[PDB]
């Protein structure tokens, strides 16, 4: 069973400034007695904080009780003051749904708990709890959890209620970014006494938490306790917490002999700042000094590619009935289309996936001027050869790429088609010559050969048949399987694009600092209109 | 060290200390030729020494 | 060799001739902020610097 | 004076079109191009 | 997905950014099997990670 | 000549150290010795340095 | 004066019998041995 609400106001979303408040410890690495100049993800300093709260009126009339759920960026600051122990915890997760999974932090009444399930979270997640002297009573969380996959407890510990009125005598910091799976959470604990907004100051927030939740982590909401004297007609009281984003910045931050931090300067906040990051020192001697650009960084990015819609062949190209004998292997243009290789997946897993010049998952993001794709089976045996600089029978005689390849060889199995006793087409490669091929050079020649450079006028001594058939019954092992090759090779010329990746694009922003991407072609600038021909 | 800590590091990480995992012992750790040293030598083709 | 007060340089003759005589690459550090935007012709390797 | 110190202004822009062995002489290109777990290996050519 | 981050949710998927209600066209189960036969050639074989 | 082999054995695994397979046939060697043995399928990855 | 000049050329020479961490200090070494594709690499470290 859950709580619920009424009389409720919206969010007022009133702000703060984060002055020189929440820095943490960027990285694992014990430092000592140094000055350290680091980009990450970091608080700017007097950002904006947005403000929430918890009051009742004169009377239930209209309340404040603020979980509304908050967008989690690259990372969150959340700060609570609070004189009553409201903020209990947080729910971080994508939908907040059943549908998905989510973590509950709960600094529950004795208890640190963490849980990820799959929860029906209730409409307002609150802690219910008895005023004068209960310690616990009920926990509108969630009415179920269905599949826990991570949990943690931490020892017993007892919270006072705190009950009393008046300024907020604590306020409680954290910091929680999720990556490479793991939720970290930094926090810290500052003496206070203060009616509204946050104090300023400095603050460095210890690590609390790694926790390998593995979640996808994009909102969150806030768990709060409501009061009553008689279990009934629960009340909302006595804090506000603060959110802030964490934007990719540099910082400088100065540790202690001890390794703790116990300075930072935010090098974009002022010029004194840049200076100081500038000359890797807190303080400066009387002068003038040059200065490193820390004032603008790009924010928002454009990405502009042709606009075609229409998708590859590739199912065409791929799923084709036959493909060619190796030494007889057929090249097509591929132009005009939208490169996407995800409409592969539910079709024909690649045993081979192996680009030359390009990275296969920025392949996702480029545009090409043209691309070839070469069609042929071979043995799973020779997948090997058709690589740059090998050699063997296939690479010799049927097929040679270039030392300057650029482009993807692509292998998959095929003995459910290739293989097929059921009045297959045979395959071929070419088995003798007298030299080894150019690269993509082609022998489709099916002259006798001889060792001795003479005519046959076969059948004769030292006369074969240079073409040898592949043994693709059904019952040979997998190095004699079928494998189906395609060769995609690129080029990247300053010429028009012919071939680019699904990538939406985006109007253009212009007299600004940006991050752009155009036709493959990205970087950072600013773009202007020009009189450039 | 602090409590967790198990090796120092000076400016140039060089690994100046170790905790001993067996003892908890703190070591300091030295090159293995501290400091200077030279030869004096008169001519080789004249002596030895 | 002196300033001649007939002249808006506050120069004497002699050190306009040598002020005349060098030519500097830049014509002057005055390479100003809206000036690297220019045509296709107007790339420059001050620009590039 | 002026020309050896204008000459060598100029020699240094144009040593960044130099590959030094990175598969371009063009940041972006290779960003663009590679990721990270060997891209860094060609920026870093180009930034020796 | 990001790294080491997972998906355990099986909600009906649609090409179409709309949900559905299946059987419906244009939305499909998520997840498919392994067809780990005893019969299957090797690259279909069960590997253990 | 290892192009004798093309039409008795094709080779899953053909890799060389220090020179390239290319190259190998117009290198002269001042000494070849050849090891001999039979193992899984699977366990050729590990003849390797 | 000579002296100095002599031996300033005489390590220059000696110093092409340094490997830079290629597998040879020898050119030809290198290109008789190595495909363009990976000779490169170790061209590279001598060149530079
Ligand atoms: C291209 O065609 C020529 C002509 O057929 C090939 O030349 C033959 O090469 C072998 C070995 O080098 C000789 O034994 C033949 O006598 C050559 N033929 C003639 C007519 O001279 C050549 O090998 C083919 N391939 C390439 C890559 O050039
Ligand atoms: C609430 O919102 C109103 C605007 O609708 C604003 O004027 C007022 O100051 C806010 N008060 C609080 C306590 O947030
Ligand atoms: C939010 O930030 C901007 C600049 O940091 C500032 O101008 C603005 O006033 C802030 N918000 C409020 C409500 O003051
Ligand atoms: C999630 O909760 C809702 C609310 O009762 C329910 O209708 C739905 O069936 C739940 N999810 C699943 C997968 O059943
Ligand atoms: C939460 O606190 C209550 C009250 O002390 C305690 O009984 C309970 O064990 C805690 N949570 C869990 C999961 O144990
Ligand atoms: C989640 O739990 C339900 C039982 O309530 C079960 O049927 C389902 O298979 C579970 N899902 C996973 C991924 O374990
Ligand atoms: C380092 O920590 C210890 C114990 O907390 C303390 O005695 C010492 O004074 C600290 N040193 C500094 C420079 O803070
Ligand atoms: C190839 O295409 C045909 C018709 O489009 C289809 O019937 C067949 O199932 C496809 N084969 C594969 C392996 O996708
Ligand atoms: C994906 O493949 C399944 C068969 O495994 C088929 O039923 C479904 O229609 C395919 N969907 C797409 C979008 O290719
Ligand atoms: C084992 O380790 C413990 C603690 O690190 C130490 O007290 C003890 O001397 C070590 N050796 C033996 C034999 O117990
Ligand atoms: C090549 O192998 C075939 C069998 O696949 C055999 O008939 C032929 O005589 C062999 N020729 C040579 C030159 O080895």
């Amino acid at each position: 069973t859950c709580g619920t609400l009424s009389n409720k106001s919206p969010p007022n979303m009133t702000q703060f400034s984060s002055s020189r408040r929440g820095v943490y410890y960027p990285d694992d690495i014990f430092r000592s007695d140094v000055l350290h100049l680091t980009q990450d993800y970091f608080l700017p300093f007097n950002s904006n904080v947005t403000r929430y709260l918890s009051l009742n009126s004169d009377s239930d009339r209209i309340v404040r009780f603020d979980n509304p759920i908050i967008p989690f960026g690259d990372g969150v600051y959340f700060a609570a003051t609070e004189k009553s122990n409201v903020i209990r915890g947080w729910i971080f997760g994508s939908t907040l749904d059943n549908t998905s999974q989510s973590a509950i932090i709960m600094n529950n009444s004795t208890h640190i708990v963490i849980r990820v399930c799959n929860f029906q979270l209730c409409d307002d997640p609150m802690f219910a709890v008895s005023r004068p002297t209960g310690q616990h009573y009920k926990t509108w969380i969630y009415t179920n959890a269905r599949n826990c996959t991570y949990e943690y407890v931490s020892k017993s510990f007892q919270l006072d209620v705190s009950e009393k009125p008046g300024n907020f005598k604590h306020l409680r910091e954290f910091v929680f970014k999720n990556v490479d799976g793991f939720l970290h959470v930094y926090s810290g604990y500052e003496p206070i006494d203060v009616a509204r907004g946050l104090p300023s100051g400095f603050s460095v927030l210890k690590p609390i938490f790694k926790l390998p939740l593995g979640i996808n982590i994009t909102n969150f909401r806030v768990i709060m306790t409501m009061f009553s004297p008689t279990t009934s007609n629960w009340g909302a009281e006595a804090a506000a917490y603060f959110v802030g984003y964490l934007k990719p910045t540099t910082f400088m931050l100065k540790f202690d002999e001890n390794g703790t931090i116990t300075d930072a300067v935010d090098c974009s906040q002022d010029p004194l700042s840049e200076l100081k990051c500038t000359v890797k020192s807190f303080n400066v001697e009387k002068g003038i000094y040059q200065t490193s650009n820390f004032r603008v960084s790009p924010t928002k990015e454009v990405v502009r590619f042709p606009n075609i819609t229409n998708l590859c062949p590739f199912g065409e190209v791929f799923n084709a009935t036959t493909f060619p004998s190796v030494y007889a292997w057929e090249r097509t243009r591929i132009s005009d289309c939208v490169a996407d290789y995800s409409v592969l997946y539910n079709s024909t897993s690649f045993s081979t996936f192996k680009c030359y010049g390009v990275s296969p998952t920025k392949l996702n993001d480029l545009c090409f001027s043209s691309v070839y794709a070469d069609s042929f089976v071979v043995k799973g045996d020779d997948v090997r050869q058709i690589a740059p600089g090998q050699t063997g029978v296939i690479a010799d005689y049927n097929y040679k790429l270039p030392d300057d390849f650029t482009g993807c060889v692509i292998a998959w199995n095929t003995a459910n088609l290739d293989a097929t006793s059921t009045g297959n087409y045979n395959y071929y490669y070419r088995s003798l010559r007298h030299g080894k091929l150019k690269p993509f050079e082609r022998d489709i020649s099916n002259v006798p050969f001889s060792p001795e450079g003479k005519p046959c006028t076969p059948p004769a001594f030292n006369c074969y048949r240079p073409l040898n058939t592949y043994g693709f019954n059904p019952t040979v092992g997998i190095g004699y399987q079928p494998y189906r090759v395609v060769v995609l090779s690129f080029e990247l010329l300053n010429a028009p694009a012919t071939v680019c990746g699904p990538k939406l694009s985006t109007e253009l922003v212009k007299n600004q600092c940006v991050n752009f991407n155009f036709n493959g072609l990205t970087g950072t600038g600013v773009l202007t209109d020009s009189s450039k021909r | 060290f602090q409590p967790f800590q198990q090796f120092g590091r000076d400016v140039s990480d060089f690994t100046d200390s170790v905790r001993d995992p067996k003892t908890l012992e703190i070591l300091d750790i030295s090159p293995c030729s501290f400091g200077g040293v030279s030869v004096i030598t008169p001519g080789t083709n004249t002596s030895s020494e | 060799i002196l300033p001649d007060p007939s002249k808006p340089t506050k120069r004497s003759f002699i050190e306009d001739l040598l002020f005349n005589k060098v030519t500097l690459a830049d014509a002057g550090f005055m390479k100003q902020y809206g000036e690297c935007l220019g045509d296709i012709s107007a790339r420059d390797l001050i620009c590039a610097q | 004076v002026v020309n050896q110190n204008a000459q060598a202004l100029n020699t240094l822009v144009k040593q960044l079109s130099s590959n030094f062995g990175a598969i371009s002489s063009v940041l972006n290109d290779i960003l663009s191009r590679l990721d990270k777990v060997e891209a860094e290996v060609q920026i870093d050519r180009l930034i020796t």
